[PDB]
């Protein structure tokens, strides 16, 4: 056998009694350094996951405490670290700043501003590795988290305190779902209702810096940064930073949750945090498992995603919705990390490339999408229209094979095909054009009552637009009634009937 | 400082230092070699030993050979004097033309630009290729990828781009050939000399070449990309000017990294890849960027092992690119060249607010018709074409016309096809596809559209086909 | 780290690392001869059947082993270097390869005092005069001050002649190899 | 495990080649007919 601290330098020190002038309790000497992993001798009083600081100004996290040495993962390039360096304890587990002083600021995995807008306020700090809530603090998910997307709000409802999952392939629209969700919250944040405001956190793990810069420009254009934090852990960042960034975001959001406010955190992309952790584990010589991932990679994501809760009024009532994004490779939802996170979360928005190019953008594939919360996370009006819409779409999906033939089939199948095509053309949405819930319910109500069975499918996307502009301009009282009331009252139902008929009465 | 080789295993050399160690990434020079062998430090193993990867053959090394420590990473000559030359990873010239006489040497390892330097502006780069311009338009200052297996057209397409963009491009240009056939390196050298971008007489050369071809040991292939990237970075910053940067392939960088990882003591990852695949690729692809001080248009050819787009290397590379053009073998078998897959290619600027509503709508109509054609092909395998709804046959006819019309003859593929190269301005491509979709050509036969430039050439080819009928 | 002075001959392995540590420690403070003598002493001290039986049992705690070794070292009045080396080998549980460490340090010290082991192989024994001229010529091979350490084995497997090893240098004036050479070249 | 559009011609088995030929023969026939019509129109429009 052999140890890594049995090198002849340490033994030389210890033979001639030179090991008493060195403080091996709060300082250590690097034995090895390579591929971002340092092996340090000493630091006998160092805690697991504690942050140590190297002589050359770098930081590191001490992960592997073995009898001989400490395995530190360096937070940057190991160019500056040389064998024999001096590593000092910091004394505290890694923590990040939190507060409303972060809103509108781009930060890195450790809370340092990287947008060059000046120091970061940072009144309070919070440890990233904090246990999630328990059984008792939570209460069932009841409030809706308005995504602003017709498909997601109609057929895959997302509540507050829920862990959805935007799972899809490459270049299908996942980041677009996330950004539309972030941008749609301006109508609530601008207003005065203090229990509808949602604060957004966007964790960008492993994306190149140009992508994040364009994303920040997009948010600024939509004036949606004043309530957004962006935590960047881009590709050039060391593996430990990509590994921590989800936890920094989750703690910056747990701050809002603990104080009665509501937050939305979008871990984009989790399949890259898994890769960074895989790197760190393999370089620390930890035993690999399936696909070379460490054994505790389910633990890594579960202890992160189980912090998305809906606290009860005895704790504040705040909440932290989570929208982890995962990129499946071909369609393989049976791979390792997709499997883990599908078994961890509460639903999934499954995106397609067949649907993306068939013209159905957003490419949300209903039937594979699910929300185990469901109607509990919908408003009464949205429930009323979405029950029928979902039933009709389900009927349409089992006779969609005949869609090509269509004719030479009974009248019931013809009607199913026609209604399904109209509904699918209805769920189509632009980009960065979310819609208030009243708009969505008006449009879907028009669709699902047959008032479009006469229009040609190619004209439904133009109808939707013109009708929506009409109602938004002429009829604000009805929309306001539906919004504030939350339901479709009989008088409001009659008003919607007359409006839809009058606009459709002449459309051409 | 002076050290001493203590082990040689393959391309990995362990060097022991009695004085202070050299920092990681430093270049060390082996003493006693007829040529120049440069090792690069990769790890500190303790007991004063440092592991290193050799940038050249480690044959004839003797346990005990003295080694010098240069004190800095590999420093290459940079400046306007490198234009028209060729270089190794370590910067020495391999064009048999004399020393590169510069005043600036740049280290090949540097930190990536910070977030406060990113440009956020995008404007289409018109390349003159119908499929690229229509469905996956490029962008000035953006990073382009050319995925595809072996034998699909990566090299031909990249040569075509050099022919078009580089020839009529005011700024400079750089070509880093990473782990590719040396025959192709020589062919490019001579083609460039003929065209005139490389001028051996005057000082008017517009291209600097760096070559790390596939006869080199893994250490040199893993670093020639950084050498070319350093030349491009200097031209971006100090010259303060536009630059192009072509790389072929950027999969050999990853692969060369994988050929030494096991010997450096790292456990392998998913499929015989190094554990540091994503980090190693990111620390390189993050210096190929358009900062606010300059602008690099980067075109990268990316080998996809066995056409598998889900392999870890191409899969990871996908996230570092603005535009991608996934060349497909299933389309190259059909004779459609370039074999760019219209449904598997994407661009960031492909939005109605960047290109325009006409361009965007034409592109989306083409993609939708091709996807519908794919859906129909399953039915035609059972019914037959004779049994389709008289509307479906219209979709199939339009889809086949559009499939053929995306093919185009290059000026560099004259030898293969024998045809003549065509450059199609963007408006002409948009008009052609808008007309083909609108039905203004549903009488001309399919083959009229095969390997032609603008649509009028298809009309003329159909006229000729009819006359000699 | 402390710039240890390297030994002349590099011994490798666990014993190599421990012995190189000891040699570097002794070379500074200049206690190589005394420490070698103490190592030879502990070579027998630990070999005692009682001590060996009490140190090869891994169920006596390392604490008891270290205490017993401290008592023995005090009872033998050793240098602090050798006492610390024994303590270090005991803590790390490396007692089962202590004789390997002593052998390594012996090899390392022999080269320090300038010795090049030599081997001579012949079919039969030699007359002392011939061995004397062999001594002279082999000393001719060596450098200045490099004492020789001759070993004269007798191998009848070879058919005659002589075989000489001086360090890594090798000269084979043996009948067998020349028979082999002629048989092979002639066979071609 | 699912199925996607345009998979019969992605496998390239017997059905893939059969479908490719069933398409090519039909469109060669239609191209011949259209070329004949194009020649007729050419001749009829000279004057």
């Amino acid at each position: 056998k052999t140890g890594t601290a049995e090198v002849s330098s340490i033994l030389e020190e210890r033979i001639l009694g030179a090991d008493t002038s060195v403080d091996l309790e709060e300082t250590g000497r690097v034995l090895s350094i390579g591929d971002g992993i340092a092996r340090v001798h000493g630091l006998r009083n160092v805690q697991a996951e504690e942050m140590v600081e190297f002589s050359s100004g770098l930081k590191g996290m001490s992960l592997n405490l073995e009898p001989d040495n400490v395995g530190v993962v360096v937070f940057g390039n190991d160019k500056l670290i040389k064998e024999g360096d001096i590593v000092k304890r910091t004394g505290a587990i890694v923590d990040v700043p939190v507060g409303e002083e972060l809103l509108g600021r781009v930060v890195d995995a450790l809370g340092n501003a990287i947008d060059g807008k000046g120091p970061i306020g940072s009144k309070a700090r919070r440890r990233v590795g904090l246990k999630a809530p328990g059984i008792i603090p939570r209460i069932s998910v009841r409030e809706p988290m308005q995504t602003g997307i017709k498909a997601v709000d109609s057929l895959v409802p997302i509540g507050r305190g829920q862990r959805e999952l935007i799972i899809g392939d490459r270049q299908t629209g996942k980041t677009s779902i996330a950004i539309d969700t972030i941008i749609n919250q301006k109508r609530f944040n601008d207003g005065t209702d203090e229990k509808k405001k949602l604060y957004c956190i966007y964790v960008a793990i492993g994306q190149k810096r140009s992508t994040v810069a364009q994303l920040v420009k997009r948010l600024t254009d939509a004036d949606a940064m004043k309530y957004t934090i962006v935590v960047s852990a881009t590709a050039s960042d060391a593996a430990p930073l990509q590994y921590l960034a989800p936890y920094s975001g989750c703690s910056m959001g747990e701050y809002f949750r603990d104080n009665g406010k509501h937050a939305l955190i979008i871990y984009d992309d989790l399949s890259k945090q898994a890769v960074a952790y895989r790197q760190m584990s393999l370089l620390l010589r930890r035993p690999p498992g399936r696909e070379a991932y460490p054994g505790d990679v389910f633990y890594l994501h579960s202890r992160l995603l189980e912090r998305a809760a809906k606290m009860n009024d005895a704790f504040g009532g705040g909440s932290l919705t989570a929208l982890p994004v995962i990129e499946t490779q071909a369609g393989d939802v049976s791979a390792y990390i997709p499997t883990n996170v599908i078994s961890i979360t509460d639903g999934q928005i499954f995106l397609e490339t067949e649907l993306f190019y068939k013209g159905i953008r957003p490419a949300i594939n209903v039937g594979l999408s699910v929300s185990r919360v469901g109607s509990a996370a919908q408003t009464r009006a949205m429930k009323q229209v979405a029950g029928t819409m979902k039933l009709e779409l389900a009927q349409y999906r089992e006779v969609a094979a005949f869609a090509q033939f269509g004719s030479d089939l009974d009248a019931a199948t013809q009607q199913l095909l026609s209604r399904g095509v109209r509904l699918t053309e209805l769920l189509k949405q632009g980009q960065y054009s979310p819609m208030a819930i009243e708009e969505q319910v008006a449009v879907i109500y028009a669709g699902v009552r047959g008032y479009l069975d006469k229009l040609e499918p190619s004209k439904i996307t133009k109808f939707e637009n013109a009708f929506l502009s009409h109602v938004i301009s002429q009829h604000q009282a009805l929309l306001g009634k539906i919004r504030t009331d939350g339901k479709i009252s009989e008088e409001s139902d009659a008003k919607l009937k007359e409006i839809v008929t009058n606009f459709l009465a002449g459309f051409e | 400082t002076t050290g001493r080789i203590v082990a040689v295993i393959g391309a990995v050399v362990d060097v022991q230092f009695d004085e202070g160690l050299p920092p990681i990434l430093n270049a060390l020079e082996v003493q006693g070699r007829e040529t120049r062998l440069v090792l690069e430090v990769a790890q500190h193993l303790g007991e004063s030993t440092v592991r290193t990867i050799a940038m050249d053959g480690t044959e004839g090394l003797v346990r005990g050979q003295k080694v010098l420590d240069s004190g800095a990473p590999i420093r290459i000559p940079v400046g306007p004097e490198t234009l028209g030359r060729i270089m190794n990873v370590i910067g020495e010239p391999i064009d048999e033309r004399g020393p590169i006489k510069t005043k600036q040497f740049a280290a090949i390892h540097a930190e990536a630009p910070e977030f406060v330097e990113m440009s956020v502006e995008q404007e289409i780069l018109v390349t003159g290729i119908k499929v690229v311009d229509l469905l996956a338009p490029y962008a000035k200052g953006g990073k382009i990828g050319l995925f595809g297996g072996a034998g699909v057209g990566k090299t031909v397409l990249i040569m075509e781009l050099i022919n078009n963009v580089a020839k009529a491009h005011g700024g400079y240009s750089v070509f880093a050939g990473v782990g590719e056939r040396t025959r192709e390196g020589n062919d490019l050298y001579h083609e460039m000399i003929e065209s005139g971008v490389i001028n051996l007489k005057d000082a008017t050369s517009k291209v600097a070449l760096v070559y790390g071809q596939m006869n080199e040991p893994p250490g040199a292939r893993a670093r020639v990309a950084l050498t070319g990237l350093t030349v491009a970075e200097y031209f971006r910053d100090q010259e303060g000017q536009d630059v192009l940067l072509f790389i072929d392939n950027i999969f050999r960088f990853t692969q060369a990294g994988s050929e030494v990882s096991a010997l450096l003591g790292r456990i392998p990852s998913a499929v015989g890849y190094q554990p540091t695949l994503a980090t190693d690729m990111g620390t390189m692809q993050e210096r190929i960027t358009t900062t606010k001080k300059g602008s690099i248009t980067s075109v990268q050819a990316i080998y996809v092992p066995a056409d598998d787009l889900t392999d870890p290397a191409p899969a990871t590379t996908f996230a570092h690119l603005d535009a991608t053009t996934v060349l497909s073998r299933a389309i190259a078998e059909l004779g459609i060249y370039p074999a760019v897959d219209p449904l598997d290619s994407t661009s960031r600027i492909m939005d109605p607010n960047i290109v325009g509503s006409e361009h965007y709508d034409v592109a989306r109509g083409v993609q939708k018709i091709l996807q519908d054609y794919k859906s129909l092909q399953d039915i035609i395998a059972i019914l037959g074409m004779d049994e389709l709804s008289e509307e479906d046959k219209l979709t199939v006819s339009r889809a086949r016309k559009i499939q053929r019309f995306l093919s185009q003859p290059f000026q560099v593929a004259e030898v293969f096809t024998g045809h003549l190269g065509k450059l199609v301005p963007l408006k002409e491509t948009i008009k052609g596809f808008q007309q083909i979709l609108a039905g203004e050509y549903d009488h001309l036969p399919e083959q009229a559209f095969y390997m032609v430039g603008p649509i009028e050439e298809a009309v003329a080819k159909a006229d000729k086909l009819a006359e000699e009928h | 780290f402390a710039k240890l002075v390297r030994p002349p001959v590099q011994i490798y392995g666990i014993e190599g690392r421990y012995a190189t540590a000891l040699y570097s420690a002794a070379s500074k403070q200049n206690k190589l001869e005394q420490v070698e003598k103490e190592l030879l002493r502990v070579g027998q001290i630990l070999k005692e059947p009682k001590m060996a039986a009490s140190l090869l049992n891994p169920y006596v705690k390392r604490s008891v082993k270290v205490k017993s070794l401290s008592d023995m070292t005090a009872k033998e009045k050793f240098s602090p270097l050798t006492s610390n080396l024994i303590n270090l080998l005991a803590e790390n549980g490396r007692l089962t390869n202590t004789p390997a460490v002593i052998s390594a340090f012996s090899t390392m010290m022999s080269v320090h005092r300038g010795e090049v082991p030599c081997t001579v192989t012949t079919a039969s024994a030699l007359d002392e005069a011939t061995l004397t001229e062999l001594k002279t010529v082999l000393k001719s091979f060596l450098s200045k001050g490099q004492v020789l350490k001759l070993e004269v084995k007798i191998d009848p497997s070879i058919m005659g002649g002589m075989i000489v090893r001086i360090g890594e240098k090798y000269v084979d004036m043996s009948a067998k190899t020349k028979i082999q050479k002629l048989s092979r070249a002639m066979r071609e | 495990v699912r199925s996607s559009a345009g998979a019969v011609r992605d496998a390239g088995g017997a059905f893939g080649k059969r479908e490719q030929a069933e398409e090519e023969r039909y469109f060669r026939a239609r191209a011949k007919e259209q070329l004949a019509a194009l020649k007729k129109h050419h001749e009829n429009e000279i004057s």
